[PDB]
C-alpha cells in the first residue's frame, strides 16, 4: 500500500522569473498566488509527515525482540532484523528497498529517517510476536508464541487442538510460504508497482513543470533576459505578461493535480492504519480485508515510500 | 464490583471537560481554512491582474470606453480564475468532510448503536460503549474503553494431560501460580480450578510439546462419593 | 557563534545536543528543536525502549481493569 510522497516546495519566483529584477517587478502586481502556493505546498508536505506517523507510530515504546530467538519453530529470520545489512534492514526488507532502490523545485526531506520508519517496524513486529494483540490494547502482556497461534485459531473457528497436534506441519507450512515470499517479489515480476507507480507520477509531475519553463506561451521568446533587452519597456512588459501568467498557471495545475494525489495518498494511508490495527495487532473478522481466507495474523514491513504487509 | 466501574467511569468524565478545556483543533481548521479562502477571493478582487487599476470605475473614468475592452477582460478573466479556484479548492474540501463525516456516520453506527470488536476504532483499548456530543460544525465522541493494567508473570502450558488424554482450555489459559495449575478467564486474572467442566478432552499424551500433568477434577464423581 | 550542519541545511542559532528527547518544532531529517536557556537541536527519540520479556512459558494476565472516556473529534 502507499502511505506517503515526495514533500517538494517550489521557488514562484526563482520560477516564473529567475534571475531578472525586472519580471520580480511585475509579479507583485499579480497578488498573493505565490503565498496561497506556499501555504497548498506546505500542509501536503505536513500531512506527509502524519501520513507517515500514523501508520507507523502506533507503538508508544520501541519494544525488541529477545537475543535468543526460538519461536515454537516459526523462523522470522526473512522479517526480523539482522544488524549487518544497511540500516539493521531484515532480509526481505533489503529486497524491498534495493528492488524500489534544481529550477526551483527544492525536495525537502522526510522527518522520519528510514532507519526510524524501520526501528518502528522493528518494535511493531517484536510485540506482535511476543505480546500478541496485547500490545495495541494497553500493556503489552507476554504470550508464549505457539500458544499465541492457537488463540488466532480459535478466531477462525478451529479449536486449539489443530494446532498443537498439527505444530510442526503448520510451522514447516509458514517456513516454506514466508521463504517463497522473498522470490515472489524477487523472481522480478512487476509486484512493487504501486509503491514506484508513485514514485514515477511525482517525477512526471516535475517533469512536466520543468519543461513548460521552455514553452512560449504565444511571447515572441522562452528566455526573459532576450525578451527584456530585445524589446522596449511597455512592449516587453505586455509580451512579459504572457509569460509570468502561463508559468503561474502551470505551477498552480501542479498543485491542484498535487492535493488531488495527496488525498489518494491519505486514503491509502489511512487504510494502512486501519490494517495495522485491525490486522497487525489484532484479528481481523472481516472478510478478504486481511488475506483471503480466516486471517491467522499479519506482519509489517517498510519499503521506500509505503508499507507491505504479509 | 459496580461501585468501583461506576466512579471510574464518573471521574473520567470529570477530567474531560478540563482537558477539552487545557483540544478542538481539527473543527478550528475547518473554520480558519473557509476564512482564509474568502478573504483571499476578496484580496484578489484589490489585485491588479496586470490592469491600470483595480477598480472597475476608475478605469471606466480614465479611458476611453471602446478602447478600455481589453484592459476590461484582463481584470474579469483574473477574477473568473480566481473564483475557479476557490469553486476547486472548495470541492477537494468538501470531499475531505465528506470522507470524515463517512466515518462519523459508521463510528455513530459501529460505536454509539452497538459494541465495534474492531481494533482502534472507537478508542484505544477493548471498546465497552460511546457517547455522542455535538461541537460546532462537528461531532466529539466520547469514546469509552477498558484498558487492562497491573499486569502479573504466571507459568503457562498449552495443554493438560491427566489419564494419557490431553485436556485443553475451553476458554481461557491454563496458568500457574507457582505450584497450584488453573484456568483463567484470559482477559483479567481470575483462578479456577480445572474440572471437565472448564476443559475439552482431544487427543492422547504424546502429541503436543509442553503438556504438563496434574489433575482435572471429575464433577460427578465426588457427589457420587 | 553556533552552527550545525544537517541533511536539510545549515542550523544557524542552535547547538546540537547529543543528549536525545520527543520532537517539539520538528527540523528534519530526524532532527528536532526545542529551548533548553538557548535553543538546542537533537536527534528525535521514537519512544522509550522496553523488552518484553519472551518465554517458552511464561505469560502475563492483567489483574486489574482501567475505564478511559478518550475523546475524538
Amino acid at each position: 500500500l502507499p502511505v506517503s510522497m515526495t514533500k517538494t516546495s517550489v521557488d514562484c519566483t526563482m520560477y516564473i522569473c529567475g534571475d531578472s529584477t525586472e519580471c520580480s517587478n511585475l509579479l507583485l502586481q499579480y497578488g498573493s498566488f505565490c503565498t496561497q502556493l506556499k501555504r497548498a505546498l506546505t500542509g501536503i508536505a505536513v500531512e506527509q509527515d502524519k501520513n507517515t506517523q500514523e501508520v507507523f507510530a502506533q507503538v508508544k515504546q520501541i519494544y525488541k525482540t529477545p537475543p535468543i530467538k526460538y519461536f515454537g519453530g516459526f523462523n522470522f529470520s526473512q522479517i526480523l532484523p539482522d544488524p549487518s545489512k544497511p540500516s539493521k534492514r531484515s532480509p526481505i526488507e533489503d529486497l524491498l528497498f534495493n528492488k524500489v532502490t534544481f529550477k526551483g523545485l527544492t525536495v525537502l526531506p522526510p522527518l522520519l529517517t528510514d532507519e526510524m520508519i524501520a526501528q518502528y517496524t522493528s518494535a511493531l513486529l517484536a510485540g506482535t510476536i511476543t505480546s500478541g494483540w496485547t500490545f495495541g490494547a494497553g500493556p503489552a502482556l507476554q504470550i508464549p508464541f505457539p500458544m499465541q497461534m492457537a488463540y488466532r485459531f480459535n478466531g477462525i473457528g478451529v479449536t486449539q487442538n489443530v494446532l498443537y497436534e498439527n505444530q510442526k506441519l503448520i510451522a514447516n507450512q509458514f517456513n516454506s510460504a514466508i521463504g517463497k515470499i522473498q522470490d515472489s517479489l524477487s523472481s522480478t515480476p512487476s509486484a512493487l508497482g504501486k509503491l514506484q507507480d508513485v514514485v514515477n507520477h511525482n517525477a512526471q509531475a516535475l517533469n512536466t513543470l520543468v519543461k513548460q519553463l521552455s514553452s512560449k506561451f504565444g511571447a515572441i521568446s522562452s528566455v526573459l533576459n532576450d525578451i527584456f533587452s530585445r524589446l522596449d519597456p511597455p512592449e516587453a512588459e505586455v509580451q512579459i505578461d504572457r509569460l509570468i501568467t502561463g508559468r503561474l498557471q502551470s505551477l498552480q495545475t501542479y498543485v491542484t493535480q498535487q492535493l488531488i494525489r495527496a488525498a489518494e495518498i491519505r486514503a491509502s494511508a489511512n487504510l494502512a492504519a486501519t490494517k495495522m490495527s485491525e490486522c497487525v495487532l489484532g484479528q481481523s473478522k472481516r472478510v478478504d480485508f486481511c488475506g483471503k481466507g480466516y486471517h491467522l495474523m499479519s506482519f509489517p514491513q517498510s519499503a521506500p515510500h509505503g508499507v507491505v504487509f504479509l | 464490583n459496580q461501585k468501583l466501574i461506576a466512579n471510574q467511569f464518573n471521574s473520567a468524565i470529570g477530567k474531560i471537560q478540563d482537558s477539552l478545556s487545557s483540544a478542538l483543533g481539527k473543527l478550528q481548521d475547518v473554520v480558519n481554512h473557509n476564512a482564509q479562502a474568502l478573504n483571499t477571493l476578496v484580496k484578489q478582487l484589490s489585485s491588479k491582474f496586470g490592469a491600470i487599476s483595480s477598480v472597475l470605475n476608475d478605469i471606466f473614468s480614465r479611458l476611453d470606453p471602446p478602447e478600455a475592452e481589453v484592459q476590461i477582460d484582463r481584470l474579469i478573466t483574473g477574477r473568473l480564475q480566481s473564483l475557479q479556484t476557490y469553486v476547486t479548492q472548495q470541492l477537494i474540501r468538501a470531499a475531505e468532510i465528506r470522507a470524515s463525516a463517512n466515518l462519523a456516520a459508521t463510528k455513530m453506527s459501529e460505536c454509539v448503536l452497538g459494541q465495534s470488536k474492531r481494533v482502534d476504532f472507537c478508542g484505544k483499548g477493548y471498546h465497552l460503549m460511546s457517547f455522542p456530543q455535538s461541537a460546532p460544525h462537528g461531532v466529539v465522541f466520547l469514546h469509552v474503553t477498558y484498558v487492562p493494567a497491573q499486569e502479573k508473570n504466571f507459568t503457562t502450558a498449552p495443554a493438560i494431560c491427566h489419564d494419557g488424554k490431553a485436556h485443553f482450555p475451553r476458554e481461557g489459559v491454563f496458568v500457574s501460580n507457582g505450584t497450584h495449575w488453573f484456568v483463567t478467564q484470559r482477559n483479567f486474572y481470575e483462578p479456577q480450578i480445572i474440572t471437565t467442566d472448564n476443559t475439552f478432552v482431544s487427543g492422547n499424551c504424546d502429541v503436543v510439546i509442553g503438556i504438563v500433568n496434574n489433575t482435572v477434577y471429575d464433577p460427578l464423581q465426588p457427589e457420587l462419593d | 557563534s553556533n552552527v550545525f550542519q544537517t541533511r536539510a541545511g545549515c542550523l544557524i542559532g542552535a547547538e546540537y545536543v547529543n543528549n536525545s528527547y520527543e520532537c517539539d518544532i520538528p527540523i528534519g531529517a530526524g532532527i528536532c528543536a526545542s529551548y533548553q536557556q538557548s535553543i538546542i537541536a537533537y536527534t528525535m527519540s521514537l519512544g522509550a525502549e522496553n523488552s518484553v520479556a519472551y518465554s517458552n512459558n511464561s505469560i502475563a494476565i492483567p489483574t486489574n481493569f482501567t475505564i478511559s472516556v478518550t475523546t475524538e473529534i
